[PDB]
Order: C-alpha cells, then sequence, then structure tokens
C-alpha cells in the first residue's frame, strides 16, 4: 500500500484541525483547541486503489513561523487552508506557499488551495479571487466546510491525486 | 501580604507531592485573586480534580480546564474570560506561573508553570505567580509529557487550597 505524507497548513483558526478531524473521525465540534502538532492515519480508496494517508496537522500560531522547515522537508503534499470570512488568512496563504517553495527548493510542490468555512454567510474573500490565485500557482482550489463536510473528501483526495501524479514524473 | 496556594498533585491517582505558589497580588491583584479563588473552590467551582492536559518537557506544564477537561475549557470568577491585567512581570525562568490564553484579553482559568525561561511569551501572557515550594514536583511532572504535550499518565490536582 502506497503511503502519502500530507501536511495541513494555514493561519490560526481557519479550520485545519476541524477539516482533518472531519476526514478521520466524521465529527465536528465548535470548540477551540489550538494545535501544537498532531498526526493522523487513514486508509481510503481513491480512483479504485487503496491509499494510506499520513496527515500532519500543524500549528497556525503565528509566533512560530521559523519552526516549520522540518515538517515542510518531510511532507509530500500540502493543504493550504484559509477561511472565507478571514481576509488576513487569505493573504497569509502566499506566505505559506513561498515558505514551502523555499524549503523544498522547488516551484512544483503538490499543493491544493482550500477555502474553508463556506457554510458561513459572512464571506469576505471572493471565490473568484481565490480561483485566480490558485490558477497563478497552477494548483487546484476547493471550497470546503468542516461543519457540513462539503468538499472535505474532495480536498484531501485531490491532494492525493496531485502527489500520485508527481510521483510518476 | 501576597497569598499562597498549594496543589497536591497525583499521577494516575497516586500522590506525587505538593507544589505551592506565591501569587503576586501586589502587581496583578485581579489575576492573582482569580487563581486564589479557583484554588479554594469557594465560588463552587475550581481547580480541584482537574488535570494538567499539556506537558511539554523543556518548556512548561499547563492545566486549569475544569469545565471541559479537554484543554478547551475553563472559566474565571469574573465570567468566561477577562482582560489582560498587565504585562509587568516577565517569563524569567523555571517556576513562573502565567495565564494561558487564546489571544489578547482571553484569560479564563487555564495557566502554565514554566520549566525554562520562555522570554518570547513576555507581553502576551500575564505572569502572576511563581513556585515557592516543590519545583522538583513540577520537574517530576515533565516525566509524563511529550513533544506535542499529550500526557502518558493522568496528572491531576487531587487537592488544592490556600495556605495560611
Ligand atoms: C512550533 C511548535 N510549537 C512550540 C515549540 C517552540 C519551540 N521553540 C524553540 C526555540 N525557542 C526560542 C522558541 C520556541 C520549540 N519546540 C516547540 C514544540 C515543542 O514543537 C512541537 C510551541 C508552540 C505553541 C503553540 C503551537 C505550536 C508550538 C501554541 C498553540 S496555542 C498556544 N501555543 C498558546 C496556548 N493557548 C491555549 O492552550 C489556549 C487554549 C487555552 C485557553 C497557551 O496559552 N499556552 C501557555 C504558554 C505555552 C503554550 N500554551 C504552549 O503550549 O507552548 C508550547 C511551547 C513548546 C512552549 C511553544
Ligand atoms: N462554521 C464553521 N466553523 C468552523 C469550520 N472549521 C472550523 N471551524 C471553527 O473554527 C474554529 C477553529 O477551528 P480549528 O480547526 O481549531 O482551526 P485551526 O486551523 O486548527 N487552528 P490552530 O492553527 O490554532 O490549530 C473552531 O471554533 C471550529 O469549530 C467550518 O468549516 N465552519
Ligand atoms: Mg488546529
Amino acid at each position: 500500500m502506497t503511503e502519502y505524507k500530507l501536511v495541513v497548513v494555514g493561519a490560526g483558526g481557519v479550520g485545519k484541525s476541524a477539516l482533518t478531524i472531519q476526514l478521520i473521525q466524521n465529527h465536528f465540534v465548535d470548540e477551540y483547541d489550538p494545535t501544537i502538532e498532531d498526526s493522523y492515519r487513514k486508509q481510503v480508496v481513491i480512483d479504485g486503489e487503496t491509499c494510506l494517508l499520513d496527515i500532519l496537522d500543524t500549528a497556525g500560531q503565528e509566533e512560530y513561523s521559523a519552526m516549520r522547515d522540518q515538517y515542510m522537508r518531510t511532507g509530500e503534499g500540502f493543504l493550504c487552508v484559509f477561511a472565507i470570512n478571514n481576509s488576513k488568512s487569505f493573504a497569509d496563504i502566499n506566505l505559506y506557499r513561498e515558505q514551502i517553495k523555499r524549503v523544498k527548493d522547488s516551484d512544483d510542490v503538490p499543493m491544493v488551495l482550500v477555502g474553508n468555512k463556506c457554510d458561513l454567510p459572512t464571506r469576505t474573500v471572493d471565490t473568484k479571487q481565490a480561483h485566480e490565485l490558485a490558477k497563478s500557482y497552477g494548483i487546484p482550489f476547493i471550497e470546503t466546510s468542516a461543519k457540513t463536510r462539503q468538499g472535505v473528501e474532495d480536498a484531501f483526495y485531490t491532494l492525493v491525486r496531485e502527489i500520485r501524479q508527481y510521483r510518476m514524473k | 501580604v501576597n497569598p499562597t496556594v498549594f496543589f497536591d498533585i497525583a499521577v494516575d491517582g497516586e500522590p506525587l507531592g505538593r507544589v505551592s505558589f506565591e501569587l503576586f497580588a501586589d502587581k496583578v491583584p485581579k489575576t492573582a485573586e482569580n487563581f486564589r479563588a479557583l484554588s479554594t473552590g469557594e465560588k463552587g467551582f475550581g481547580y480541584k480534580g482537574s488535570c494538567f492536559h499539556r506537558i511539554i518537557p523543556g518548556f512548561m506544564c499547563q492545566g486549569g480546564d475544569f469545565t471541559r477537561h479537554n484543554g478547551t475549557g475553563g472559566k474565571s470568577i469574573y465570567g468566561e474570560k477577562f482582560e489582560d491585567e498587565n504585562f509587568i512581570l516577565k517569563h524569567t525562568g523555571p517556576g513562573i506561573l502565567s495565564m494561558a490564553n487564546a489571544g489578547p484579553n482571553t484569560n479564563g482559568s487555564q495557566f502554565f508553570i514554566c520549566t525554562a525561561k520562555t522570554e518570547w511569551l513576555d507581553g502576551k501572557h500575564v505572569v502572576f505567580g511563581k513556585v515557592k515550594e516543590g519545583m522538583n514536583i513540577v520537574e517530576a511532572m515533565e516525566r509524563f509529557g511529550s513533544r506535542n504535550g499529550k500526557t502518558s499518565k493522568k496528572i491531576t490536582i487531587a487537592d488544592c487550597g490556600q495556605l495560611e
């Protein structure tokens, strides 16, 4: 069984852990439990083949931005998450992408842009703006809700497909 | 005169020992008083029976969530949260007692005890006390922590109160 190393990154409070826990445990709770660093495992059938996902849920806490290099070296693909009601979190995305590009010394890193909390009516980030950013990076963009599960499997499975393609190069 | 409180710490229900703290009521009276009252339980709720849910060897032991017991809860005697009183005192080394928070003006009941100097927390967490006796008990609690803070045994406040 092929084992994919996924890493979930993005600013504090955008829903990185809620997305991961929805995928792994099929569960959502509204409580705030800010992350130090957590790791999960899940096997899934993607495009008719069983995959094993190793998922690293990272801290958004802004004070430790210089502590990310080790996990960026280790990870194969990255879920870059912002929240659609937090414009600062969308601006932070480019900062994360530049950091991953530097550490891996590459422009071709498997990556998916995720706009989370789409269940909420108070949108401040235009969907077209995010699509355009993802197009400029050459990566997929998926809108998700960890609360309703919209797009959750699509985001993680899409990232697996991006890595699958990368591995065949 | 600054008040003194104690925790009797247990590991999986077995006594480990007593840690005592001086609370700096002269510099942070509102924050000191919250911790003092939660230690006696005199408002009908408080630290007794709660656990240290996050212990990271080399840095700190964190606890104080007596409402959800999962590291997400806690409340002050003033309401769920209260404001940062001041940042006069610094995280100068092992033994410092300081409030956990989720950003500016979000103090509740969660707190941490430093096991090293944590200077980058200065100006972001309110320091309000320090270990007086039993720092080696706090050092002993680090034996049950881990890199991400998950504990390997249940570390509890079996009893707490104020010393005369
Ligand atoms: C990069 C990895 N990382 C690290 C980190 C940092 C270093 N450095 C090495 C070089 N030096 C100079 C700088 C630091 C080394 N190794 C690691 C760890 C061991 O690598 C896994 C930390 C950390 C903190 C958070 C997220 C990721 C984090 C975080 C996420 S929420 C938070 N902090 C603040 C936390 N709020 C809460 O709980 C809210 C829910 C309640 C109400 C809070 O009030 N307190 C009290 C103070 C301590 C803090 N918890 C905490 O646990 O700090 C852990 C610590 C290890 C001290 C710092
Ligand atoms: N309405 C709504 N709330 C969400 C969604 N995802 C997360 N939340 C809420 O947003 C808050 C933060 O979620 P969390 O997953 O902890 O964010 P995080 O990115 O892991 N934060 P950190 O970087 O500190 O670990 C919680 O209150 C959570 O319930 C979502 O899709 N919709
Ligand atoms: Mg998280």
